[PDB]
RNA sequence: CCAAAGAAGGUGUUAGCCCAUUGAGCCAUAAACCUGAGCGCCUCAUGAACAAGCGAGUAGCACUGUUUGGGAAUGCAGUGUCAAGUUGGCAGGUAUUUGUCUGCCAAAGUUAAAUACAGAGUAGGAAGACCGAUAGCGAACAAGUAGCGUGAGCGA
RNA sequence: AGACCUGAGUGUGGCAGGACUACCCGCCGAACUUAAGCAUAUUACUCAGCGGAGGAAAAGAAAACAACCGUGAUUCUCUCAGUGAGCGGCGAGCGAAGAGGGAACGAACUCGUUGCCGAAUCGGGUCUUACAAGGCCUUGAGUUGUGGCACAAAUAUCAU
């Protein structure tokens, strides 16, 4: 608040010939007489200074919300949505892709490595690994140095079973109980390739009900 | 100890209000400020005893003597504020003018 | 120009805004996730710490006042002494095994005062007291296989022993009495409003 | 957002839309209600009559609890009571109960027909609601 | 016992005998010093009653302060501003002579932590209070339960901060509920309670 | 080829495998802290069962000033006047005089948490849809420096 | 002579003093501004000024709300409520509280009094591994009262 502002400054009237912009006080300084307080004066305050109290957070309603989680899992089951989202399943066996819980006891990052060339998830695995690179502007000044693309997203019914699944580049990890928009409409585009354990299947009726029930 | 009246069980009425079995007025520690206090008036007559009267006092006491007692009353009114105050000071001086003649 | 708006009473004709000069009264909830978290956190490790015993102590059942919300019960803030004294345990000792004590609340009908009694002889059939000394067990302390069984409620309300606070049960579907076809329920309350509401011109005109 | 604003679309118009004449002052007509009673008394007494004087009595520390009192009429009723309650309500037998303060309301009014007979509880009623319920087939019964 | 007779006979303050002794002890106390140490109080009952105890480490000092309404200290009464604020002498101080009185004892003596005060007498010109102090180095003050708490730092100058109980006083928390709403805790809390402006994060 | 490690730093181009990191663990500790109120000993404490009173220049009240949404006065201050306690006092948001009801018991004191940190510190962290060297702090740099003013100060 | 009352001098053992000051506590306190003028009002019980603490501070255990089927120290949050409260050249403007959902909460204690005791108290020596919440001694201080016990969460305590 205090920024561009803390000088003296004062106007030096109208009978000197220069502008009535406020002036920089004393002497022995580059600076004396200097234009301040000023969007346009170098060294002064920007116009309207940025505050705080700005509205950073929003409000969506519950049902909404829920609407729109609903909307992209039934397009990640399109898969011409997939296809056309960016996603590689030219060799995935069915879409929706479901696999048996056996995976949660995996271990090992290679055992699930083998798993993804399995079920052929290997594609768009491969896809973000080639993706990843630097960042094309300031972002990577700040901490956003390197970017890479989405990759499928593999649910399981609670909360265990990640340890083999961590450190895969290009995979990512998701509670069928928790599932987050963000990730399943990456960028606001609907059909996110989606690999479902058969525990996770079976739990959608009960998670998001039916037309009836 | 009379059990409270029971309500009605309407919104309007004299005893009004939701059903319930009321319980009486539990005894309280703050029942003894109403009881008279025999010791502490005994010191309060002493120390007037020793001490005499105060201005206010021998003021109304003469007021009382002749005729004027409602003035009495409305100038212990002014010095006290409280009309309950002031006919207390002059019940106390009657009772005192009383004590001294007797 | 103005036209048809609402005439504004915004109420900002004071120096909150911070800007040079200005320190400004402004009070933003951007900690309010990380202060939830704390929160959080800090009941946990109480609750930790306090093992084995209830994170929260019990508490009464009450009635809310006005008659707006008297139809509403929520918890009190202690038990009275007339409630521990009913349930046959000493306030003071009552607030050493976790029961909140509340002297100011007075018991004015015998249904709060029973609901409340039935809470305390829930928590103290539940109740698990620890020895003082494992070896010598006094009576009414529990017994060792008690104590390496023990395990603690950490609930919101502290109210798993004894459960939410009861409401009134709503009543069952029944048929229209005899009395209740033929009775002028509206000239039976207009009366009764009547009769306060003019009681001291009334009582005024039969004086005169 | 600010690129859907007007302010990008006046860039290069120099005016911003007030005009060379009259452009874009401070505060030219003062400063909030200000003059409500000269020179902006047509638009408040055109648009907001009443706004100026008083009127009635002044009733200190208002409590708004005791003054509460919601109302219901007698055909939303079957708001109420559950459906298969209302399915099995019928005149001349076994009514469902309608409890109005845990409902949260106060008073029953009456307004318009009675789709399903049952018995309210209320504090407060209406003469014409209490008769039409009677001859619905149902009752009131006063509860404080 | 002898403190009901004690406290009888200060009550009656406007008999011959009180106002006799009380106008010989302000002649007395007019003839000394503003600040003076004390043995023993004057009214030991009040000192008693206001936390005085006959024990090493308290002490007792009577405190005169000159009576009457304040005056605004502006030079030769000038004021510039408006009318409203233009009176030079019938404003009122806002805080009341018994916390000047404790003010003046501690901020005299700061190795003493004032603890009460009580009114003694008072003439046409002075007013004069007795201020019980402790010392906080004391070993009976640092080892008695009931005085153990002056000894800590947040009761450093408590009469400074108005933490006495004339200071209470002039402060509004005699009252509670209705007619101290805007005082607790204090005006200033509340003002800030009733003046921030609350962002919300969603809104 | 590694991954329970893909972590984003360095290194002569864009590095999981060049280096540092990224984890279980391991070792060492003034006091304090925590642990059948950890556990012995000496000493020292200590638990359970064998009638009257209650805070006086106070509270009122008057006048004046001030403060409050508080309005025939919400608090407070000055000065005058000044209680009750054996229709005891106080509150119950229109002044008075009653008499009923309800809640409470002023005029000593202590007290943790949840709360502030709107131009503070100490020791650490995490950052950011922020700024990017006329910007962001006055100050990315031997910056409150060089310089200026009798000085308060001003200040690249 | 002597006392004890009041007051000195000295020795001995301490403490105060300045900095900081974002927040917090006490005082003191404007004006520009707004009212399209201006004096009440507004800004604002704010800036500047003067004191004082702390990691928080202040507040805090009912001379509280209420008017209920009642609630129950303080503090804070959402709400009440920009209010069919109120206040105001009734203009510009201003503007709370109870209830309700919560956070927190082992939350309570101490003195004076009154009864019954009455030096059992406190300092200081000395001793016990100990400037012991211990013993012993001590006129040193205190009877112009220090300490104990009981006062509603109560119904004795004091022996053995
Ligand atoms: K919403
Ligand atoms: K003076
Ligand atoms: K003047
Ligand atoms: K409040
Ligand atoms: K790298
Ligand atoms: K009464
Ligand atoms: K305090
Ligand atoms: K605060
Ligand atoms: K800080
Ligand atoms: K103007
Ligand atoms: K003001
Ligand atoms: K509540
Ligand atoms: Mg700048
Ligand atoms: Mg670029
Ligand atoms: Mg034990
Ligand atoms: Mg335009
Ligand atoms: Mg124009
Ligand atoms: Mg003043
Ligand atoms: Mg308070
Ligand atoms: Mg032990
Ligand atoms: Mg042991
Ligand atoms: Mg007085
Ligand atoms: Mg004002
Ligand atoms: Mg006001
Ligand atoms: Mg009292
Ligand atoms: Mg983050
Ligand atoms: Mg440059
Ligand atoms: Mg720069
Ligand atoms: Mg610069
Ligand atoms: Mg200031
Ligand atoms: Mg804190
Ligand atoms: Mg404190
Ligand atoms: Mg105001
Ligand atoms: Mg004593
Ligand atoms: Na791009
Ligand atoms: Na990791
Ligand atoms: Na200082
Ligand atoms: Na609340």
């Amino acid at each position: 608040r205090l920024s561009g502002m803390n000088h003296s400054a004062h106007s030096w009237g109208t009978g000197r010939a220069v502008a009535r912009i406020p002036r920089i006080s004393g002497g022995g300084t580059s600076t004396s007489g200097a234009g301040a307080f000023g969007n346009m004066c170098r060294g002064g305050r920007m116009f309207a200074p940025t505050k705080i109290f700005r509205r950073w957070h929003r409000k969506i309603n519950l049902h909404q919300k829920r609407f729109a989680v609903v909307s992209a899992l039934a397009a990640s089951s399109v898969p011409s949505l997939v296809m056309s989202r960016g996603h590689q399943i030219g060799n995935v066996p069915e879409v929706p892709l479901v696999v048996e819980d056996s995976i949660q006891g995996y271990e090992k990052t290679k055992e699930a490595m083998a798993f993804l060339k399995a079920i052929a998830a290997i594609d768009d695995v491969n896809r973000v690994n080639d993706s990843r690179e630097i960042r094309a502007g300031r972002g990577k000044m700040r901490n956003r140095r390197y970017v890479a693309r989405r990759g499928p997203m593999l649910v399981m019914p609670n909360n265990k079973g990640t340890r083999a699944f961590r450190n895969i580049f290009g995979l990512d990890l998701a509670n069928v109980s928790a599932l987050n928009l963000l990730h399943l409409a990456p960028g606001g585009h609907v059909g996110r390739f989606v690999i479902w354990t058969q525990s996770a299947f079976e739990q959608l009726d009960k998670i998001f009900g039916t037309f009836t029930e | 100890m009379s059990a409270p009246t029971p309500r009605t069980g309407i919104i309007a009425g004299f005893n009004k209000g939701h059903v319930t079995t009321r319980r009486p007025r539990q005894p309280s520690p703050n029942d003894r400020f109403a009881v008279p206090h025999k010791h502490l008036r005994a010191v309060k007559a002493i120390i007037a005893d020793l001490v005499g009267l105060s201005p206010l006092e021998k003021r109304v006491q003469e007021f009382l003597r002749v005729g004027k007692e409602k003035r009495a009353l409305k100038y212990c009114k002014k010095r006290l504020g409280d009309f309950t105050a002031a006919k207390k000071k002059r019940s106390k001086m009657e009772e005192a003018l009383r004590h001294a003649t007797k | 120009p103005k036209g048809n708006n609402a005439i504004p009473h915004v109420h900002q004709k004071k120096h909150w805004n911070p800007c040079s000069s200005q320190k400004g009264n402004v009070k933003v909830f951007l900690n309010q996730p990380a202060q939830k978290h704390r929160r959080r956190r800090l009941r946990l490790l109480k609750a930790k710490k306090v093992f084995p015993r209830p994170l929260k102590a019990l508490r009464p059942q009450v009635n809310c006042p006005t008659v707006r919300h008297n139809m509403k019960r929520r918890l009190g803030r202690g038990f009275s002494p007339a409630e521990l004294k009913a349930a046959g345990l000493n306030p003071q000792y009552a607030a050493t095994i976790g029961i909140r004590v509340d002297s100011r609340r007075k018991n004015k009908s015998e249904e709060g005062m029973n609901v409340n009694v039935q809470r305390l002889k829930t928590y103290m059939s539940k109740l698990v007291l620890f020895p003082m000394n494992h070896k010598k067990v006094q009576k009414g302390e529990a017994s060792e296989e008690e104590v390496k069984a023990a395990t603690q409620d950490r609930s919101r309300f502290g109210d798993a022993a004894v459960g939410a606070v009861v409401y009134p049960s709503a009543e069952a579907p029944r048929a229209v009495s005899a009395e209740e076809k033929s009775m002028c329920v509206y000239a039976f309350l207009k009366k009764n409003h009547s009769a306060v509401r003019f009681f001291g011109t009334r009582s005024s005109r039969a004086a005169r | 957002p600010t690129r859907f604003k007007k302010c990008r679309h006046q860039r290069g118009s120099t005016f911003c839309g007030y005009g060379r004449v009259g452009k874009h002052r401070k505060h030219e007509s003062g400063r909030g209600n200000a003059g409500g009673m000269h020179h902006h008394r047509i638009n408040f007494d055109k648009y907001h009559p009443g706004y100026f004087g008083k009127l009635g009595m002044d009733h200190y520390h208002r409590k708004k609890n005791p003054m509460w009192k919601p109302t219901i009429n007698l055909n939303n009723l079957s708001r109420l009571i559950a459906a298969e309650e209302a399915a099995k309500a019928a005149k001349g037998g076994t009514l469902p109960v309608v409890d109005l303060q845990s409902s949260g309301y106060a008073k029953l009014l009456g307004n318009g027909h009675i789709q399903v007979p049952c018995i309210v509880k209320a504090r407060y009623v209406s003469k014409l609601a209490d008769k039409k319920i009677r001859k619905a087939g149902g009752a009131v019964v006063l509860q404080a | 016992g002898a403190f009901m007779y004690l406290n009888e006979l200060w009550k009656k303050k406007s008999s011959d005998v009180m106002r006799f002794i009380q106008r010989i002890r302000s002649w007395e106390f007019r003839h000394q010093h503003t600040v003076v140490r004390l043995r023993r109080p004057t009214r030991p009952e009040k000192a008693r009653m206001l936390g005085y105890k006959t024990k090493q480490g308290f002490c007792v000092f009577r405190v005169r302060v000159r009576r009457g309404g304040r005056k605004r200290p502006v030079h030769k009464g000038i004021t510039y501003g408006k009318p409203k604020t233009s009176g030079v002498l019938g404003m009122k101080l806002n805080k009341n002579n018994q916390a000047v009185a404790e003010q003046r004892l501690g901020k005299r003596f700061g190795n003493l932590r004032v603890l009460n005060s009580y009114w003694v007498n008072m003439d046409s010109t002075f007013k004069w209070y007795e201020v019980i102090a402790v010392d906080p180095m004391c070993k009976t003050i640092r080892r008695d339960p009931r005085i153990n708490w002056i000894v800590n730092s947040v009761h450093k100058h408590r009469e400074q901060r108005g933490l006495t109980s004339a200071g209470r006083k002039h402060r509004g928390l005699r009252h509670k509920g209705h007619k101290a709403s805007k005082l607790r805790p204090s005006y200033r809390a509340a003002w800030r309670r009733n003046n921030r402006i609350v962002f919300l994060r969603k809104r």
